[PDB]
């Protein structure tokens, strides 16, 4: 099988500059016909991949023209002449001069944008959840840059480990930010145990770390 | 060029793989899979004409088929272990001649296979209760198997929504958020509610997110 090597796998860029992306094969993709069938996609969070070029350097209708390709036989290059917000996700490069078809391992473009703090909200269980003897408690860090943060659960100042579980969104196609969300599962008995839930936030864009928490029961 | 999938989201381990996949020329179709958090892989081809090519790493447990009088495309993965869990995707290209051929053109949505021996399980929704910004949302807890849809106000309110990926608990069930940041201000006035859909329990689930009663 053709071995696609894409570099960088990583790729974060500064808002209006260019970025580029190697794909380079293992055998070369000339077909019998003359063609070159080396394509490229982008693939935007939660969404199918979209190709933007085929035959190497032909742009597909609708992509804009900040897009471009280039290469021949191994080595090909996909350019973006100035990075937008919106140019954030994988990019893709396929071979199908030859059976199997082959894709890249991916690149994934980052807007590196200036540091942004997050926002910090801790929500207590609901009413209706604790009747079925379960508690969720849960903290979000909204829009915040880098992506690099750490949530620290606290249950009357005891540190918590091992009964949380959080996930954290794609960069955000307009502002280039991300988005964390911390779930702390507990039985409804060791939540009624104790009163003073913390969520403590650790990021850049703070100065000292943020702790939001409330006492349970209070409205 | 639109492209149509179909299929069943839940297969159990040894059963067969059934998707479908409908062209709205003629052409060429391919299908490729995504392993959840992971790269493309090129599965299959069948050309204008049916000839076929398969990826030898299936090991021969993959068939593509065209229906006799319309554009319609049937991927059929034999055997199916937890490694053939992944998004699904169908693409298309035109066909003008032996000189003049292409591929992967046109992507159809991505149909998510989960391969388990677990039964479907509708989730459990609850409000994420809230100077200048406030933050509410919806917990939807224990669902299988993936994914859930959440919309709010009906598709009205997009504006600093965030749903987040779903969690896969201890117990074997989907766990996930989705939360809205809005101004303060609106709280006494505008209605919040989350719309929940799982289509593999037939649930739709509406919960208006409200501050908890003092
Ligand atoms: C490697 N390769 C290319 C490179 N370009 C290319 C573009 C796009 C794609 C793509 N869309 N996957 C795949 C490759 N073109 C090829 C055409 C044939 C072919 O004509 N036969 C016979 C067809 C019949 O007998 O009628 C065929 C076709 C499919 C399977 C088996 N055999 C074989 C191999 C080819």
């Amino acid at each position: 099988d053709v071995v696609m090597t894409q570099s960088p796998l990583s790729l974060p860029v500064t808002l209006g500059q260019p970025a580029s992306i190697s794909c380079k094969s293992s055998q070369s993709l000339l077909y019998t016909d003359g063609k070159t069938y080396l394509y490229w996609f982008l693939q935007r969070p939660g969404q199918s991949p979209r190709r933007l070029i085929y035959l190497v350097s032909k742009l597909d209708s609708g992509v804009p023209d900040r897009f471009s390709g280039s290469g021949s036989g191994t080595d090909f290059t996909l350019k973006i002449s100035r990075v937008e917000a919106e140019d954030v996700g994988v990019y893709y490069c396929l071979q199908s001069t030859h059976f199997p078809h082959t894709f890249g391992g991916g690149t994934k473009v980052e807007i590196k944008r200036t540091v942004a703090a997050p926002s910090v909200f801790i929500f207590p269980p609901s009413d209706e959840q604790l009747k079925s003897g379960t508690a969720s408690v849960v903290c979000l860090l909204n829009n915040f840059y880098p992506r690099e943060a750490k949530v620290q659960w606290k249950v009357d100042n005891a540190l918590q480990s091992g009964n949380s579980q959080e996930s954290v969104t794609e960069q955000d196609s307009k502002d280039s930010t991300y988005s964390l969300s911390s779930t702390l599962t507990l039985s409804k008995a060791d939540y009624e145990k104790h009163k003073v839930y913390a969520c403590e936030v650790t990021h850049q864009g703070l100065s000292s770390p943020v702790t939001k928490s409330f006492n349970r029961g209070e409205c | 060029v639109q492209l149509q999938e179909s299929g069943p989201g839940l297969v159990k381990p040894s059963e067969t793989l059934s998707l479908t996949c409908t062209v709205s020329t003629s052409y060429i179709v391919d299908w490729i899979r995504q392993p959840p958090g992971k790269g493309l892989e090129w599965i299959g081809v069948i050309w204008a004409g049916g000839s076929t090519g398969y990826n030898s790493a299936l090991r021969s447990r993959v068939s593509i088929t065209k229906d006799t009088s319309k554009n319609q495309f049937s991927l059929k993965l034999s055997s199916v272990t937890a490694a053939d869990t992944a998004v699904y995707y169908c693409a298309s290209a035109a066909y003008y001649s032996y000189y003049n051929y292409d591929g992967f053109a046109y992507w159809g949505q991505g149909t998510l296979v989960t391969v388990s021996s677990a039964s479907t399980k509708g989730p459990s929704v609850f409000p994420l209760a809230p100077g200048g910004t406030a933050a509410l949302g919806c917990l939807v807890k224990d669902y299988f198997p993936e994914p859930v849809t959440v919309s709010w106000n009906s598709g009205a309110l997009t504006s600093g929504v965030h749903t987040f990926p779903a969690v896969l608990q201890s117990s074997g069930l989907y766990s996930l958020s989705s939360v809205v940041t809005v101004p303060s201000s609106s709280l006494g006035t505008q209605t919040y509610i989350c719309n929940v859909n799982h289509k593999p329990s037939n649930t739709k689930v509406d919960k208006k997110v409200e501050p908890k009663s003092c």
